[PDB]
């Protein structure tokens, strides 16, 4: 729970990113012409009063200052965009000279700056999105062997969600190789964006080809996920070190807010909405409230604050 | 083949339409563009070192000059101003380089030489260079020159056809041609005395004998501009040679 | 830059509605891809040329792996648009 | 076609547009004045005022456009690029349009082509028959064709400031070295009315050779 | 680079001598 200060850049000749320091006097290994490629940069409150008054004092860049004790990666988002009256908002640099150890934003995509000049612009949106991520277990499906869908009309508001200029991402914990009869029985690769399997177990991630019968244009969904904790639990969060991973892999570099629909609260990490699907072993039909939900959640942003 | 095709499609194949092109007598185009502006920059350049040359108290035309002996001053002038332009040519940035040169005019044949008519001493303790007046005078000589000429060509139909249809000191402009020989000869020069400059004595045991392969050396040394080698094919019969 | 008169900001509409209407009806002949054709080639060909005058490299595969390039439908069903009730 | 009410929708768009045209005080045939040096003031009034057009069909919900804005057409093969004849750029906030008009000329230049073989309407003798036996508003289908070809030629240029006005210099830069940012892409929200658009109704490619 | 800033501060060290003489 701190204190914290924010850079805004007088010239975004790169836009939407932040970065985020462990000292102000790190600018050094920024050097000459390198800070014209942030729009923001966060900084924890000065302890010293000269350090405040020195910002106050330099007119390179505007700058903002508020209290943070919501120690939390989603709630940060939401207070500088806030303050920067932005929707949309860049990732967070990191360099070799290891960040400030505030790993409780441990969770997140990290950017190699220097990435950021070779990052490319992407055609799959003329808008900025938002995201909403969904699992197989328990979810959506029937729990029968063989499964309908809640609703066809859950089944067509899938499609109708593109309407909206919003991103569909279905991470199955289940099982890989089912996963395509399951599609096979009912299809929604005309309905849903993106495809992610195996994500059911963390595993011991420490130091110490698909698509044979059917030409499917799938890939190995890499076990690349840390044990990110280091301590006895059971739990397996949805990453979005992953997510983002694979989004900016299809070349989606930014959005508005990403929603979880699942079974489990456990592994939502902050995410900035959550839906726990009801269990069914039947048809409930229940969508609608679930559609009223989602709506709001978006809209929440058309007051420009989320509340 | 290069008959490239095309395709225009209607949603819901309601309605599919083909057609072809070459892209040939685009290159066509593409070259005239080319050769047209390229010329254009050549004269362009000419003229402008032919101006810079017009400041320097033109009482007389340049025949005279030469033509004369009594005087060193004005040829060591006009010298030093070639050598300049051709630097600068090769080096967008003013210079100013080791502040003593001189000039010594090989006056008679018993003093000249093959060949090269200017010879850089390099360091006799410092550089000095020689003048050929008398063969110059030889070269400026001229009326070698008269415009009512033909050129070869070939193939017009494919490859020149199309360029059928197509488009006080008043001096005229056959001094202006005569003035090329002078720049090729500075040229030429320039080539042995950036070398040695930048670069040993011995050398010359090769360049001056032939300068042949000296090419070689200046693989990776010119800048990525050309000069003056435009009509690429400048050759003459060899086999001849009966030797 | 002095080639404009900008603050214009006129929102036109002007329906002249019922004479429009048929002065629409004596274009319906018209076949419409047979004329669009016309067009598509006219622009692929002028925007051609220009490559060529200024030496240009060109990529033909972008070229169309960019413009016109055609999606699919996916959907099993119908969704409301523009239309006029007329009269 | 099933479709045929749509294809009128189509025309019903063209014909708004020429009518638009029509009415705000166009003088003479276009390609007049095109040929003639004075008078693209008018030109590029007429060029925003359709850019207004195509500003209300794809998001009409708000009525203005934009308030303001600055153009230079130019007659100089040397400051123009090929496959954007017309460029935006922004200086020290002086946003500027610019635009070639010979480039433009040419363009409307080449519309020769007429009638060849296709699929037609029925022709039967109860149809033209019948009518034989009995019961300045003039518009050619070039002439049609020619002001409908300069539309078709306004997307780009508006895709591009749409693109350029919500992500700077820098992306609109990013997209003239790359405008696959176009391809197969009608996902919007609601309002952008993107799949309205011309770029979905018909599709082309090359034959490629080689 | 890493690399960058100490080629920095040898150019700050050589400048500093230069400018004073």
């Amino acid at each position: 729970q701190s204190k914290w200060i924010c850079l805004r850049l007088n010239d975004a000749i790169i836009k939407r990113h932040v970065l985020v320091l462990s000292e102000y006097a790190d600018l050094k290994y920024l050097g000459f012409e390198k800070y014209k490629f942030f729009e923001y940069v966060i900084f924890q409150f000065c302890n010293d009063p000269q350090l405040c008054k020195i910002i106050e004092n330099n007119y390179n860049y505007c700058m903002q200052i508020f209290k943070a004790p919501a120690d939390d990666m989603r709630d940060i988002r939401h207070n500088i965009k806030r303050a920067f009256k932005t929707p949309v908002l860049g990732h967070m640099c990191v360099l070799s000279n290891k960040p400030p150890m505030y790993s409780f934003l441990k969770e997140w995509f990290l950017l190699p700056h220097y990435k950021v000049v070779s990052l490319k612009s992407e055609s799959l949106t003329w808008g900025f999105p938002h995201v909403v991520v969904f699992d197989l277990d328990s979810t959506l499906i029937t729990e029968e062997e063989q499964v309908e869908i809640r609703d066809p009309f859950v089944y067509d508001s899938l499609q109708e969600l593109h309407e909206m200029g919003c991103v569909l991402v279905l991470w199955s914990y289940g099982s890989r190789d089912h996963v395509a009869h399951s599609m096979r029985d009912v299809d929604l690769e005309g309905y849903f964006d993106i495809i992610i399997s195996e994500g059911s177990t963390v595993q011991e991630e420490r130091s110490d080809i698909v698509d044979y019968n059917l030409k499917k244009r799938f890939i190995e969904n890499k076990f690349v996920f840390d044990i990110h904790n280091h301590r006895s639990d059971n739990n397996i969060p949805k990453s979005p070190k992953i997510v983002i991973k694979y989004l900016s892999d299809k070349n989606v570099n930014f959005f508005k807010s990403i929603t979880l629909v699942d079974d489990l609260p456990t592994n939502n990490y902050a995410y900035d909405f959550y839906v726990k699907v009801k269990r069914c072993p039947t048809p409930v039909q229940d969508w609608e409230h679930y559609h009223n939900e989602i709506i709001q959640n978006i809209m929440d942003y058309e007051q420009y604050f989320i509340k | 083949c290069n008959k490239v095709r095309t395709v225009t499609e209607i949603v819901n194949s309601d309605e599919k339409i083909q057609k072809t092109y070459e892209l040939a007598e685009f290159d066509l185009k593409n070259l005239s563009s080319l050769e047209s502006y390229e010329t254009l920059k050549i004269k362009l350049a000419l003229s402008k070192y032919m101006a810079m040359l017009s400041t320097l108290e033109m009482t007389q035309p340049l025949l005279e000059i030469f033509r004369n002996k009594a005087d060193t001053r004005q040829i060591a002038a006009v010298v030093f101003s070639t050598l300049a332009f051709i630097h600068n040519r090769f080096h967008p940035l003013v210079t100013n380089f080791t502040n003593k040169m001189e000039f010594v005019v090989t006056e008679t044949n018993d003093t000249s030489i093959p060949g090269e008519p200017i010879l850089f001493t390099e360091n006799e303790g410092v550089l000095l260079c020689s003048v050929d007046r008398p063969s110059i005078v030889k070269m400026l000589s001229r009326e070698f020159d008269t415009e009512a000429l033909v050129n070869f060509e070939n193939d017009n139909c494919n490859v020149r056809i199309a360029k059928t249809f197509g488009a006080d000191f008043s001096i005229t402009e056959v001094e202006a041609t005569q003035y090329l020989t002078l720049l090729l000869t500075v040229e030429h020069a320039y080539l042995h005395y950036y070398i040695f400059k930048n670069y040993g004595v011995f050398e010359y045991c090769k360049s001056l004998t032939d300068h042949s392969l000296f090419t070689n050396k200046l693989r990776s040394t010119m800048s990525t501009k050309t000069s003056n080698l435009l009509l690429s094919k400048f050759k003459f019969t060899i086999e001849d040679f009966d030797k | 830059p002095q080639q404009y008169i900008n603050s214009g900001t006129e929102i036109p509409f002007c329906d002249d509605a019922e004479f429009l209407n048929r002065l629409l009806k004596h274009i319906d002949p018209y076949p419409l891809s047979r004329m669009y054709y016309n067009a598509a080639n006219t622009m692929f060909y002028t925007t051609m040329e220009n490559y060529a005058v200024s030496n240009c490299k060109f990529n033909i595969e972008d070229y169309n792996n960019i413009f016109k390039v055609m999606e699919n439908i996916r959907k099993h069903s119908n969704k409301n648009s523009n239309d006029q009730d007329e009269l």
